[PDB]
RNA sequence: AAACUCCAGUUGACACAAAAUAGACUACGAAAGUGGCUUUAACAUAUCUGAACACACAAUAGCUAAGACCCAAACUGGGAUUAGAUACCCCACUAUGCUUAGCCCUAAACCUCAACAGUUAAAUCAACAAAACUGCUCGCCAGAACACUACGAGCCACAGCUUAAAACUCAAA
């Protein structure tokens, strides 16, 4: 349960420097969306 | 050419323009977001008051002025009046976290005012004075 | 007893330690260039250890000399100089969008 | 040798009689203590 | 071991070569083995200065022909 | 001891800075100091408006006056650069070479466990 | 679970017995009701691996300490 | 307390440094140091005076000097500084360690004690 | 007192304003402005900000060695390569 | 709602108040404590232990006197809420938090771990907390409650603090 808590915050954090960082893509880079949140059963964001 | 979010430094000309005016001469939209009320402001680069509004001049009262519905028609009137002067593009100068803090920049948007830069004057004291207890609540 | 028997030594193969940045250099208020290396362009914020990469000594050097500089006339407080905006970037931290 | 050197520096210090000489060479030098780091760790001097 | 020094300082000038490790290979002899045999030798000869041995080692061993590219 | 003496002055014409830079020594001297070096690295803007003597500036120029000079000195000093009007502001710090680099050998590392109960 | 499959093998081409399986508990000090009050416990016990994939020492060593069963192990 | 143009501890000692410059001598004097210097006179003062071998620091006598000095400069500073708690504490057990060096003196080497006592002015009183 | 319009200043790239404002939010929160200034909305005794401080300090050096034990221990997550056995 | 409406916003001038970020640091000090800058002075002891009372300190609150007073704020007044009063909420405001000089001498003053020295071998060990111990010294405890009480004594303390019982009662605590 903790250990999932951990991976959602780990998958979190991955998809926001995912987001943040250009060279994933341009289109992607200049929107800047931001997450609310990350939880994982697959994956919800 | 490659966009810096980095202000153009006052002193040091640059080649950005708007409206064949720099941006040490575009008018400044001074907004403060409180948690009851938000009140918008706009003046000349040379500090001359030309357009103000806020939720309680927009004929909002009590509760219904914190909504940003509130904040957004404070906006859309103080970008009319500032427009009626010849306000084009204006400096968002933004204080306060309440909750039209964001609904008062759409608000001028809407108005037909064109903003060139976001700037953030949230009052924030260096440990100066002492705020009131917490709500027992 | 035999020479095929291992001598005791310090580890030849130890890779020395991973100097801070300014490890040996004189860390000065006037440098008002390299203080502002480690604040934020936006608020003037001093960087943490874990931001700068710097070792505790030069960390506590760094914080002490920009307050130094601050309160001297020296460097700004809320922003970074514009002047050094494009020095070289050494905080491990990344901003816009 | 600390000594030594002090004193061999003593010849350049400021005194009453070289003080308006002094003062002038100063304000026409500019002595400049900017310089940056880079991440590797080369001091980078200022550009002037 | 006494060859540790040795082989501590050639991994740092030389590092891994192209010659890969076949530790399958007990009679195996890497490139910074064959570099301690001959500073051993040259050290058998009576010469003492770590430095020095160092470098005429590497001199021999060109003169050889092994692969010494240098790190940096 | 080695003092270090940063002096922003009031930005004025060159003959009025000089003036003031041999005003500011021979105060030094008298109180006893004995000036190895002075420095000026130039005129520029404050990095914040600074109010002094009823007078609000924008700009000044930046001096250092490396000195020696006795404790009970010191004081004083700081009173008189309180005193001047030419001076917008003045601090007086030790000297900071007189400060030697204690070399540091590097980052030693800690395991992050133990901080939970330390 | 690498070396299961060569283990049983050679067990079973020297004519003993092996257990690389899930050790069920009290394989050895419950050997009665497991097997019949007749059922002879091994002599020896031979453990190529003392650890079980926990990294816990194999319950067989303190079941067959138990039963005075001593232990060849690597 | 010793001349401002007392020459530092280190620099009285060194060669040619009474042909020096004013200035040099000035650098190297009392009048450009802190306090600590003119108390490290102080104690080199009291030690050629009193012990017979003021190059041993370890011996009692030494030790008894050395905090009879903190003692003086301890003081001197609470003359200043009447609201400072922890120099007062710092006084005051300086004093009381002084009182057990200069009993366990007594008990050991008492002309050497007397001389103590004589140099460093301190009167031995025996505890209530 | 400071020169204007420099710090927590961001430029509208191409009229894109809601994006800049939340290039603006970020830096203030990746530089602790906003939960500074929510946290200073009321006054925090100094007992209760030292007892958050360590709680929150305790928080991230928990996280931190979970999320190293979690990806240490996700090396092993393959297929198991002795199914029957 | 009351309150304010010389009220609010912008700009400028502008503190005897408080010391963002650094600080994800774990430092200084005997403890309490101490996180803006500079300077001066300065951080006892070349064996340890050593005091309710001697010597010197001791958060916050509090007292006495004189100042300062942005802000916060017991108390008080008003407004709400409530069946209603008080409290929780809002507003105004005082003692007070600040400075100077004295006093008071308390805390969940808690790392709830006495000081010093040594050990990691045995049995590791009631449990939990915080691995288990040894040598040495000082302080302290001998069922619960009566009792941070009464009396006595001491204190600048006067609704106070320190030391601190007994009777009746229970078979538990
Ligand atoms: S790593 Fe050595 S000084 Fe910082
Ligand atoms: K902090
Ligand atoms: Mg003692
Ligand atoms: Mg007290
Ligand atoms: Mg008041
Ligand atoms: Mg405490
Ligand atoms: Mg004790």
């Amino acid at each position: 349960h903790a250990r999932l808590r951990a991976l959602n915050g780990l998958l979190y954090k991955a998809l926001t420097d995912l987001l943040c960082t250009p060279e994933v893509s341009q289109e992607l880079y200049d929107l800047n969306v931001e997450l609310s949140k990350v939880s994982l059963t697959a994956c919800r964001a | 050419t490659k966009f810096s979010i980095y202000p153009p430094i006052p002193g040091e000309e640059s080649s950005l323009r708007w409206a064949g005016k720099k941006f040490e001469e575009i008018p400044i939209a001074h907004i403060k977001a409180s948690h009851n009320n938000t009140q918008i402001q706009v003046v000349s680069a040379s500090n001359e008051p030309l357009a103000f509004a806020s939720c309680g001049t927009e004929g909002f009262r009590n509760a219904k002025k914190g909504t940003g519905i509130a904040a957004q028609t404070a906006g859309i009137a103080a970008a009319a009046r500032a427009k009626q002067k010849g306000v084009i593009h204006i400096r968002v100068v933004v204080k306060g976290l309440g909750p039209g803090r964001l609904s008062a920049m759409h608000g001028l948007i809407m108005g037909g005012l064109e903003v060139i830069s976001i700037t953030d004057n949230t009052p924030i004291p260096h440990n100066g004075c002492r705020p009131r207890k917490a709500r027992k609540l | 007893s035999n020479e095929d028997l291992p001598i005791s030594m310090e580890n030849p193969y130890k890779e020395p330690l991973k100097k801070c940045i300014l490890c040996g250099k004189h860390v000065d208020y006037k440098n008002v260039q390299l203080l502002s290396q480690f604040v934020s362009p936006f608020t003037g914020c001093i960087y943490g250890r874990h931001i700068t990469g710097l070792c505790g000594k030069k960390q506590k050097e760094i914080t002490k000399a920009i307050k130094r500089a601050q309160i001297m006339g020296f460097m700004p407080v809320t922003y970074k100089d514009p002047a050094y905006l494009k020095d070289p970037k050494v905080c491990n931290i990344r901003y816009r969008e | 040798r600390e000594v030594l050197q002090l004193q061999e520096e003593v010849k350049n210090f400021i005194t009453r009689e070289n003080l308006e000489a002094r003062v002038e060479a100063a304000l026409d030098s500019r002595k400049n203590y900017n310089w940056a780091i880079t991440r590797e760790g080369l001091v980078v001097r200022p550009q002037r | 071991y006494h060859e540790d020094r040795i082989r501590a300082k050639f991994y740092s000038v030389y590092g891994s070569g192209q010659r890969a490790f076949d530790l399958f290979n007990p009679n195996f002899k890497s490139t910074c083995q064959r570099f301690v045999e001959k500073y051993t030798e040259l050290q058998k000869l009576g010469e003492t200065d770590e430095e020095k041995l160092f470098v005429e080692t590497g001199k021999a061993l060109l003169a050889e022909g092994v692969i010494l590219r240098r790190v940096g | 001891p080695r003092y270090e003496l940063a002096l922003i002055l009031k930005a004025m014409q060159r003959p009025e800075t000089a003036a003031t830079l041999k005003r500011t020594i021979e105060a030094l001297m008298d109180r006893g100091a004995i000036v190895r070096d002075l420095e000026n690295l130039g005129e520029r803007a404050l990095p914040y408006r600074i109010s002094a003597h009823s007078q609000q500036h924008n700009r000044g120029g930046y001096f250092l006056v490396d000195f020696y000079a006795p404790t009970a000195a010191v004081e004083s000093m700081v009173e008189h650069l309180s005193r001047d009007i030419d001076v917008i502001r003045g601090n007086i710090v030790k000297h900071p070479l007189t400060q030697e680099l204690k070399e540091c050998e590097g980052i030693v590392p800690v395991p992050l466990a133990e901080k939970l109960y330390s | 679970r690498q070396f299961s499959y060569l283990i049983e093998n050679m067990a079973r081409d020297c004519g003993e017995y092996a257990h690389t399986r899930y050790f069920r508990g009290g394989m050895l000090t419950n050997a009665r009701l497991l097997f019949g009050p007749t059922v002879r416990l091994p002599d020896l016990i031979i453990f190529l691996h003392t650890l079980n994939n926990i990294f816990e020492p194999h319950v067989a060593v303190r079941d067959a300490a138990k039963m005075n069963i001593p232990t060849v192990g690597i | 307390d010793p001349p401002p143009s007392t020459l530092l501890k280190d620099y009285q000692n060194v060669p040619g440094i009474e042909k020096v410059d004013d200035v040099v001598k000035r650098l190297l004097s009392l009048e450009m140091a802190n306090k600590k210097e003119m108390l490290k006179i102080k104690q080199e003062q009291f030690m050629k005076k009193i012990v017979a071998n003021p190059e041993d620091t370890r011996s009692l006598e030494a030790r008894i000097i050395a905090l009879s000095v903190k003692i003086r400069s301890y003081e001197e500073h609470l003359e200043k500084h009447r609201k400072d708690k922890a120099h007062k504490r710092y006084l005051l057990m300086s004093i009381d360690q002084r009182k057990k060096m200069l009993k366990n003196l007594r008990n050991t080497n008492y002309d050497v004690f007397e001389k103590i006592c004589w140099g460093l002015g301190i009167e031995y009183t025996f505890p209530p | 007192k400071h020169l204007k319009f420099i710090a927590r200043t961001v430029m509208v790239q191409e009229g894109n304003v809601e994006s800049a404002y939340r290039t603006l939010n970020r830096i203030l929160t990746m530089d602790g402005l906003i939960e500074d200034i929510k946290h200073r909305r009321y006054y925090e005794k100094p007992c209760r900000r030292r007892q958050r401080e360590s709680y929150e300090r305790c928080r991230r050096i928990y996280n931190m060695e979970m999320a190293r034990k979690i990806n240490f221990l996700m090396r092993k997550n393959r297929a198991d390569p002795w199914q029957g056995c």
